[PDB]
């Protein structure tokens, strides 16, 4: 919607997506997921201009899922990230720009390191242990930098993100109405409840 | 830019300032706008620098292809003609301006061709930002039929008043003198009327006046087995 | 449609010494791509060791300078012929700007001169009010060009002693009047080559305790 | 905002004495959001280096596209790409999308194998061969670098003296540009070994 | 906010050792239509100045009236005024500089390009520009409008800088302004064959030459141009 | 840029002003606007320069084939080929072309093509931006079937008026005489016609 | 511009930067951005720079005038409201404003009012104004306490300006803090961002995507 | 942006206003007041354009209180709301466009009943027992009237305002960061803490 | 609309076409554009019709005022009065005005005012936007100090030509002849002017 967050820890990657979907002057639903698995150790979160976001997500899911079964091997996050970057760049030189910007976290099982790629709608891939987009991207960069340590467990990474959500809540005027918070780890992808 | 072409009795001279400006900043202190279309045809560019350079390549290739095929010298008229169809094709959205001149067996010719694809023939032409500063000189100082020596003087003089009155024309003056039935003389940096001045202090410091954070070697060549 | 602005280029530059100050600027005037004047000084001495240059679009500039000078005459007539301080001149010039705030004057004025303490000073304006005391500010069209060089060689920015690995930064060396003249000249020589609105000549006013000095140096002519 | 200049970055190349230097800022911005403190603008294909300023999307997109083109080269001709030859490849490739162009400002750098010569060249958003051998600068702080480099630059320098001039030329430009000021890497390029040096520079 | 309705184009002028030349075509062009013939741009003011005015003929007329009242103003309350507080080019220029600006500030621009050329009673050559952006500058050589772009470089050969003034004489300067005219006649649409040329000298006084015709005529090279580019 | 084409008993004489204007700057002093498209059919160009230029060469290609394949072309025939290109490119090109040519069986014919495209047989045509000042002069002083000398004088006067009253007219006064005798160039210098 | 101000028990910290930006060009890296209204009131510059410079000095002339006229110190409330009327008269005329008038008086305590050009006068305890106001709140809230030491309060404003300055493109230059007591402000000097940023890295363990 | 709510019971007017002030894309302070009292039994809650709210509310505060002092007896709600409409009516035809909508909820002492008026930014007063403005009225004109009966007590109507707060929080995408509630009766105006 | 005034040896004849056109529709076909503004001085009106209808009366009021207090004006004097009104209110009003008057010491005089207002003395004037087609005609067949009888024919032919070559110029050609015999009006129907 407006809020998308990513913070990458020592052995996992954590993504947050807005629950709410504002359409007009009515927020038509207050629990709705804006994440889809691409693969069993890759989760792509997405946000942006409505109508473009829903379909886009399902197309990247389609092609990547097809690559993995074809090759009988699950594609690394690095490869996955570069694919979404190839669709974006094409779209801005095409008839209808897709205004979908993604955070793609995945646990690279080869390297056995967690890896977070922010990708903006223009199509600029940059690896960052942080990352957000929108105008909710502007409050949380500052807080994350101050308190981050180079490595930590996922539990402390859950509290640190919960600090970010508390800081955003006050100073942003829009109603995202909590967030769906998912952990992307090496033993799968799970959802962990958050206040 | 500032561009002239002066037809003279025994051939044609085409001259152009060396300055290239992209915006209010000067892109290059020295650049060469007398580009080689064919070995006896040369041209200088004005308008969008990018378009002009691409066009001389694109049309460069066509005229070289026709020359081999017919097994004879390239006519300057063939190059004019090709150029016009091409620039017209896009309806003049393409912002190339060229002054094309050369020598062939049907004689010496000097054409102007505009963006839209209009064409003019004169014995003295201009285009560019300084078309006006050179044009006033060409009209006055010119007389009908000129000597080779005198032709050279007038061409550079016109561009010289160009440098001093037109901000976007500067630096050295290049001259390409094409005599009929005789190889082109590309005479690089004929005239210098703006040098470079010396620096009152010396600039450069001992190493370790710029701090380093990391230092590392990267490969650029093959790898061995050892 | 009328438009009440233009541009007329030129570049000006203030460098504040340690006991003296300089205000320099090319004497070239342009409109689009013709040269209006080889030599019109833009840098005027206005008296009492205060030099003003109002560089930018000339019309606002000629009117602003003439207006500043008339102000100085009226300081003497009301206030019994006393010295106008460089600090107090700066605030005054702000008042002139605000005086037709609503019809903005497109000029970057730099003034320079000595305090009551004999310390150098360069006071630089934003075109419709705001001012700050600076050590170096270049106004005008090739300001972009000239400024980085000054930060490197007057305040020694991003430099360090050799071979200490950026442990001890360069100390600020005493800036001489002789030293400074050399420096302005190479700043305008580079500006001339790489920007199409500078060249012809340069007029450097040297403000000292002993009155205002002129030195003129010619520059390459494009 | 015109879209050639939204995402920042600067590249600066100079020649020295049979060495070339090329150096870049590592700043990626989006209006005023700094995103990452690493994002090399210099990329290299074989022994030729290419810096690219401009809109961030095309920087990445051509990085890869140019990699693609130069790798097909190497393999077909059984020879590495050369800096003189690679210049024309750029120019033609940008002019294929003359209409609707990629918004980039490349700087070629490289030392020709069979000439021994330092070589530099520039381009623009449509693309032109800009051809001075003193130094070529491009990017957001284009105006600023142009001035600075003239003032510093002395033609022909010792490799580690070359290190001094360009890195200083950069550091100053970066700080006084809005869309620069984070990180830098300098490539001092010899014919034997190429040193990458991350600078200790001030943050914004 | 006025727009030019009818306009004069080009006044050229230059400095020489004992005085100045100001010259201009005589035309009131109503855009593409060459409407009015015999319109006179050059107005003598005092007797030591000619002020030439190009731009809107509508604004010109108004400036002419203000200029006439400046002469009349000097007579008033002075026992004499032909060398006591005699009217200098500089005084006139300053009176004009102020009003063009004042009007610019009220957003009804006097739409003109003006050159004031004269000699002072102090022996000093005066030649200066004012226009409708209220921009002023002093320069040894001047030209306005089309003529700035076109004819002013040519005069800049004759005098580049202010130390070639004593090596330029009155016959030579006169020669250069007329070759400058020839060129404006050829290569400018709102330039007529008709022209006036005034020499103010500090020694010869005012010479106002009216209705000169462009000569040194080249058109005999035109029969050798056949076609547009390709045509036999 | 006044161009015209006037019938007379033995032919047609096309007249032109060689001024070529890009705003208040004269782009080139001397450019004939009378551009041959065939041996005995010639054409006049006014309006946008580039557009007329483009079109002209396209006409020469059609009439190169007409000669080659199907024998002699006509003026009528030729003017129709203008009308086709202009009418289909009425939204992209603006060309004011007077086409005239001399037949040995129809004598001199003049067909004007206005900017949208039509064909209009008329004894006389003036077109351009310089013709819009000489309309009055031409009708009153014209009479059909003059003798060549008298014909020259009328054309000469009209184009000389057009330079006096239109600032986008100028250069040398060109005429191309299309007669049975051949094609004759005529040229006239300003010293002669300003007076007349 | 990243200005932010915050009351605590110790006083008011007014923290401002010194980088004014024209566009791609950086206009100044040394500029004062606390306009010193009189010994007791400190204002800040953001929005329109020129507007803020002139009128805030003007508020200052009115402060002295009011002091003379009543023979008592101006109220914080009185100072703001006058500036609020003044700008409301000229609204929509190329006037823009981004000030906090900050004051600590022995009859109303510490008080901050944000004044804007559109006639907003809003009482607060934390404000942030600028293009970097977005960044400022973040650090500032999470490390804020009403019970906070003077030395820590200054430390707090030092970390906030630097965190904003890093991530903002238009902010940097130098860090200027001021602490307003009952007997007025004490200037705490100019600290170049460059130099200061590295020290804060080692001690706090922050800025980990900055390798130096 | 910004809410003002009104409901009138049988002895009181309950006016409420949003706590948030959002200038820019940042919430400018989270908890604020945003009501000023014209008279000791007349209350003006306001919402609208920036800082025109404040200046207008202070303008009207002076002028109604002025008449109160001269007569020695406060104006009625019928007179006070009317005054304000006159002012708005001048202001929309004046070079200075005020854009302030207000609710006037007072106690008429001479009649002995509450009166709740809706006065628009354009300048139109109508007495209404459930009004609002902005996009407050877009959700709660329906909700009130459903559960409203002519007769009420003060305890019911406060709880019905709490019901309306809840609706607003779900389907309006703006946060208010709570609401303030001042109750206006015959015994004066008092702050009562509610969420 | 087309208008002129042409000095001769005994006077000046003022002439007008009397179509008024509001868009391509004719408002009134007879309106006399030659208006009296003093006894021996008349003015011709063109351009935006409302604006000149307005200005003319203001000039009328100044010049009756001039007469009572300061003795009778002249053609020079009268032209000045238009020129102020046109100049000052130029930004508001469009007005082209031909000012002809008759004195016993300067004889006929004709002053022209273009739309921005400038005073110019000419031996004949032409103004309008229907006068832009008589230029080549008018320069040749004007001759200074011409016979009275020739004046009738000149203006008749010149405006007649204006009527064929402008669809907004038309109807009765009306003429006001100013001499030291007073003022005589004349009128020429389409049956007379067009054939001749």
């Amino acid at each position: 919607m407006d809020i998308i967050l990513g913070i990458r820890v020592q052995d996992s990657v954590i993504l947050a997506s807005s629950k709410a979907v504002t359409r007009g002057i009515s927020v038509l639903k207050d629990s709705d997921d804006k994440t889809r698995q691409l693969s069993p150790h890759t989760l792509m979160s997405f946000a942006g201009e409505a109508g473009d976001t829903v379909q886009f997500a399902e197309y990247i899911q389609a092609n990547i899922q097809l690559y993995s079964i074809r090759e009988d091997y699950e594609l690394s996050p690095q490869a996955v990230s570069s694919f979404v970057r190839q669709e974006l760049a094409k779209s801005i030189r095409s008839r209808r720009p897709y205004q979908v910007n993604v955070l793609i976290g995945g646990y690279d099982k080869k390297k056995n390191k967690p890896e977070l790629y922010q990708i903006d709608y223009l199509g600029t891939k940059v690896e960052l242990p942080y990352g957000a987009h929108g105008y909710s991207g502007f409050y949380t960069f500052s807080l994350l930098d101050h308190h981050y340590r180079p490595d930590m467990t996922t539990e402390e990474g859950l509290d640190l993100l919960k600090l970010c959500v508390q800081e955003l809540e006050k100073r942003m005027p829009m109603d995202f109405k909590g967030v769906i918070v998912k952990i992307v780890d090496k033993d799968g992808i799970r959802q962990v409840d958050d206040f | 830019t500032t561009i002239v072409g002066v037809k003279f009795n025994n051939g044609v001279v085409i001259a152009a300032d060396t300055r290239s400006t992209q915006g209010p900043i000067v892109a290059d202190k020295n650049c060469a706008k007398l580009h080689r279309i064919s070995p006896k045809i040369w041209c200088a560019g004005a308008g969008t620098a990018a378009d002009t350079e691409a066009v001389t390549q694109l049309i460069g290739s066509n005229i070289e292809l026709h020359s081999l095929y017919t097994s004879r010298e390239p006519r300057v008229v063939s190059a004019l003609q090709m150029l016009k169809q091409h620039l017209f094709k896009y309806q003049g959205h393409i912002g190339a301006y060229l002054i094309v001149a050369g020598v062939d067996p049907t004689g010496s010719h000097l054409f102007s061709i505009h963006a839209h694809g209009s064409t003019d023939v004169g014995y003295y032409l201009s285009l560019g930002s300084g078309s006006l500063a050179a044009m006033a000189v060409l009209e006055s100082h010119w007389k009908q039929d000129l000597t080779k020596e005198e032709a050279i003087k007038l061409a550079s003089d016109a561009i010289q008043a160009g440098i001093w009155n037109d901000l976007g024309s500067g630096s050295n003056v290049d001259v390409c003198v094409m005599e009929i039935g005789k190889d082109a003389e590309y005479l690089r940096n004929y005239l210098t009327p703006n040098v470079r001045e010396e620096k009152q202090k010396s600039y450069k410091f001992p190493r370790g006046t710029t701090a380093v954070l990391k230092e590392s070697i990267v490969n650029i060549c093959d790898i061995q087995e050892e | 449609q009328f438009n009440p602005y233009g541009d007329n280029g030129g570049t000006i530059l203030g460098i504040a010494g340690e006991d003296f100050a300089v205000l320099a600027g090319d004497t070239r005037n342009i409109t689009d791509y013709s040269i209006n004047s080889r030599y019109e000084p833009k840098v005027f001495d206005c008296g009492d060791n205060i030099v003003m240059s109002a560089n930018g679009f000339a019309a606002d500039g000629d009117a602003l300078v003439k207006r500043f000078k008339n102000s100085v005459k009226w300081y003497h007539f009301d206030h019994n012929d006393k010295k106008l301080s460089i600090n107090s001149a700066a605030r005054n010039i702000q008042h002139l700007l605000y005086g037709k705030r609503f019809f903005p004057y497109y000029v970057h004025t730099i003034i320079a001169g000595l305090d009551e303490d004999g310390k150098g000073a360069v006071y630089s304006f934003d075109p419709v009010g705001s001012y700050e005391r600076e050590q170096c500010r270049a106004g005008g069209a090739a300001a972009s060009l000239i400024m980085p060089f000054l930060d490197n060689q007057v305040n020694f920015k991003n430099q360090y002693e050799p071979g200490t690995n950026g442990k001890v930064k360069k100390p600020l060396k005493y800036l001489s009047v002789e030293e400074v003249i050399k420096l302005v000249r190479d700043s305008f020589t580079s500006a001339t080559e790489r920007h199409i609105q500078v060249g012809d000549g340069l007029e450097i006013l040297i403000v000292t305790k002993d009155g205002v000095r002129k030195e003129f140096y010619e520059l390459k002519r494009d | 905002s015109d879209p050639s200049s939204i995402n920042g970055g600067i590249v600066v190349a100079m020649t020295g004495k049979d060495c070339v230097a090329i150096a870049c800022d590592l700043r990626l911005g989006s209006q005023s959001l700094g995103v990452s403190n690493k994002f090399e603008k210099i990329f290299h294909y074989g022994h030729v280096f290419l810096g690219i300023t401009g809109l961030a999307t095309d920087v990445t997109t051509l990085n890869e596209m140019f990699r693609y083109k130069t790798n097909l080269y190497k393999l077909k001709e059984e020879r590495a790409i050369e800096p003189e030859t690679f210049t024309q490849l750029v120019s033609s490739s940008l002019y294929e999308r003359r209409f609707g162009p990629y918004f980039v400002g490349p700087v070629v750098a490289g030392i020709n194998s069979k000439s021994g010569k330092p070589f530099i060249a520039g381009f623009d958003l449509i693309g032109c061969i800009d051809e001075a051998k003193d130094f070529i600068v491009s990017g957001t702080a284009s105006d600023q670098l142009f001035g600075m480099c003239e003032s510093l630059y002395e033609p022909n320098l010792e490799p580690e003296d070359l290190f001094e001039t360009i890195s200083q030329a950069l550091l100053n430009a970066a700080d006084r540009d809005a869309l620069s000021g984070w990180g830098a890497v300098v490539y001092i390029i010899k014919k034997d070994e190429v040193v990458k040096r991350y600078l200790k520079m001030r943050q914004d | 906010t006025q727009q030019p309705i009818v306009t004069g184009t080009s006044v050229i002028s230059m400095k020489y050792d004992n005085g100045v030349i100001i010259a201009a075509d005589n035309l009131g062009s109503y855009g593409s239509l060459l409407r009015f013939n015999g319109v006179e741009r050059l107005i003598p003011v005092g007797d030591n100045t000619v002020v030439g005015i190009s731009g809107d003929i509508s604004d010109m007329q108004h400036i002419e009236r203000l200029l006439k009242d400046l002469v009349t103003e000097n007579a008033y309350d002075n026992p004499l005024a032909d060398a006591e507080e005699a009217l200098e080019p500089s005084y006139i220029f300053e009176y004009l500089a102020t009003v063009m600006y004042q009007r610019r500030s009220k957003m009804n621009p006097l739409w003109n390009a003006i050159i004031v050329a004269g000699v002072q009673s102090n022996g000093d050559q005066f030649l200066r520009y004012v226009n409708l952006l209220g921009v002023t500058y002093s320069s040894p050589t001047l030209a306005t409008g089309f003529g700035a772009h076109m004819a002013n470089p040519l005069l800049r050969k004759v005098v580049d800088r202010e130390s070639d003034i004593p090596k330029t004489t009155v016959q030579v300067a006169e020669e250069a302004i007329v070759n400058a005219m020839r060129v404006l006649y050829y290569r400018d649409a709102r330039s007529s064959r008709n022209f006036s040329l005034a020499i103010i000298d500090k020694n010869t006084g005012l010479t106002f030459k009216k209705n000169l015709q462009v000569e040194n005529m080249k058109w005999d090279f035109a029969k050798d141009i056949k076609g547009y580019g390709t045509q036999k | 840029t006044s161009i015209m084409a006037v019938t007379f008993k033995d032919g047609v004489i096309l007249g032109a002003d060689s001024r070529t204007t890009t705003g208040a700057y004269i782009a080139n002093r001397v450019t004939d606007k009378l551009t041959r498209v065939h041996d005995k059919i010639w054409c006049c160009r006014s309006g946008s320069a580039a557009d007329t230029q483009a079109i002209a060469d396209i006409v020469q290609y059609h009439l190169e084939l007409y000669t080659s394949q199907y024998g002699t072309p006509s003026t009528e025939t030729a003017a129709s080929v203008f009308k086709e290109l202009c009418y289909e490119n009425k939204d992209n090109l603006t060309a004011g072309i007077i086409v005239a040519g001399y037949d040995d069986k129809n004598k001199g014919e003049v067909y004007t093509i206005p900017l949208g495209g039509s064909v209009h047989k008329l004894p006389y045509a003036i077109a351009g931006s310089g013709s819009t000042f000489i309309y009055g002069y031409c009708d009153k002083n014209f009479r059909e079937n003059m003798s060549k000398e008298e014909t020259v004088d009328f054309i000469k006067h009209s184009l000389s008026q057009a330079i006096k009253w239109d600032g986008s007219s100028g250069g040398v006064i060109r005429m191309v005489v299309l007669t049975a005798a051949g094609v004759e160039r005529l040229i006239f210098y300003p010293d002669e016609y300003e007076q007349l | 511009t990243t200005t932010l101000a915050f009351r605590f028990q110790g006083g008011i910290i007014v923290a401002v930067d010194s980088r004014a930006t024209a566009g791609n060009w950086v206009a100044s890296q040394t500029v004062k951005k606390v306009i010193e209204i009189n010994p007791f009131l400190l204002g800040t510059m953001a929005g329109g720079a020129a507007d803020c410079q002139f009128w805030e000095t003007w508020l200052g002339s009115q402060c002295r005038l009011h002091e003379l006229r009543e023979k008592e110190r101006i109220s914080v409330a009185a100072a703001s409201k006058i500036l609020s009327n003044l700008v409301y008269q000229y609204k929509g005329a190329g006037l823009s404003m981004g000030t906090m008038i900050c004051g600590y008086t022995r009859k109303e305590g510490p008080t901050i009012y944000y004044v804007d050009s559109d006639g907003t006068r809003l009482k607060g305890d934390i404000f942030c104004v600028g293009s970097g106001q977005t960044f400022a709140y973040g650090v500032l809230d999470s490390n804020y306490k009403w019970d906070l030491s003077v030395e820590d309060a200054l430390y707090l404003g030092k970390r906030s300006i630097l965190a904003a300055a890093h991530r903002d493109a238009y902010s940097g230059g130098s860090v200027n803090l001021y602490h307003v007591t009952e007997d007025g402000w004490i200037y705490h000097g100019n600290h170049d961002v460059g130099e200061l940023f590295w020290k804060v890295k080692e001690e706090e363990g922050s800025f980990n995507n900055v390798i130096g």
